[PDB]
């Protein structure tokens, strides 16, 4: 051939239990509002309702993990201490 | 850490952890290419693995066609 | 690979200035023996006899 | 053929974390001075500054790891008595 890959540095990110069809604390999806919003509207008012994202790479939505933060603290999935190292998908 | 705090600055200290994280990974999968390599689409490969929130959004990871021997390096990688 | 795979952590530096070697040579078969040093001229040797400096 | 290898009895070397690119202690490389010399010369004054080696088969600029023998004891990439091995590369 004319031209020959020898080298590659490919970047894999990973993600953990974030369940794309599932948030965990609710059981709705990742994204189509939560339990705690159930119609896109119901009286919206800023805020927001989209998605939290921890350093342990799991995924709730916001709401649901800060009322989760009320019961316990360490993320549902593991033992480690939930962050929230983004906001959004 | 001397000036903001401990705020968004151990924010810097985590993605120095993840950089950690990604040589090893690397370095472990370049000794397991010695136990696999079925295929010679491993010839030099440097995979990096980071975490999703760590990193800024690279994009909305793009699908186009890949090359491939680095098909066959990104199957054996998976 | 063996070294590499289970023991991870060193590096198997080649050298050949240390070892021995039994070759098989061969109306009997009397191996010989060669000290790390004529393996690889025998060899070059076998592969194509004929050979110079 | 007529010669044929029946037995070998290579002997393998092998070396830890020596780093041939960089001394682990003050991050400059294996050879090319130290942290605490910088220029070829500084006024050498005959002394040294060369590769010392434990028995852990580590290895760092001999000024390096007895400057790190004023602040701990164990060879910095492990838990075992840092002995002195070798002196040179
Ligand atoms: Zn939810
Ligand atoms: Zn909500
Ligand atoms: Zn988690
Ligand atoms: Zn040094
Ligand atoms: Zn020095
Ligand atoms: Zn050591």
């Amino acid at each position: 051939k004319r031209f020959e890959v020898k080298k590659w540095n490919a970047v894999a990110l990973w993600a953990w239990d974030i369940v794309v069809d599932n948030c965990a604390i609710c059981r709705n999806h990742i994204m189509d509002l939560c339990i705690e919003c159930q119609a896109n509207q119901a009286s919206a008012t800023s805020e927001e309702c989209t998605v939290a994202w921890g350093v342990c790479n799991h995924a709730f939505h916001f709401h649901c993990i800060s009322r989760w933060l009320k019961t316990r603290q360490v993320c549902p999935l593991d033992n480690r201490e939930w962050e929230f190292q983004k906001y959004g998908h | 850490k001397t000036e903001c705090g401990c705020q968004f600055t151990s924010k810097l200290e985590g993605m120095f952890r993840d950089m950690s994280i990604s040589n090893t990974t690397m370095d472990e999968f370049r000794q397991h290419l010695q136990a696999t390599g079925v295929s010679l689409g491993g010839v030099d490969l440097t995979v990096r693995v980071l975490t999703t929130g760590y990193w800024p959004t690279q994009s909305a990871t793009p699908k186009c066609n890949i090359p491939p021997a680095p098909r066959h390096a990104f199957e054996i990688f998976r | 690979r063996f070294y590499l795979a289970k023991h991870s952590g060193r590096q198997l530096t080649l050298q050949h200035h240390m070892g021995s070697a039994d070759l098989n040579a061969t109306t009997r078969k009397h191996i010989l023996q060669v000290s790390t040093f004529q393996m690889t001229i025998l060899m070059l040797f076998n592969n194509r006899e004929k050979y110079t400096f």
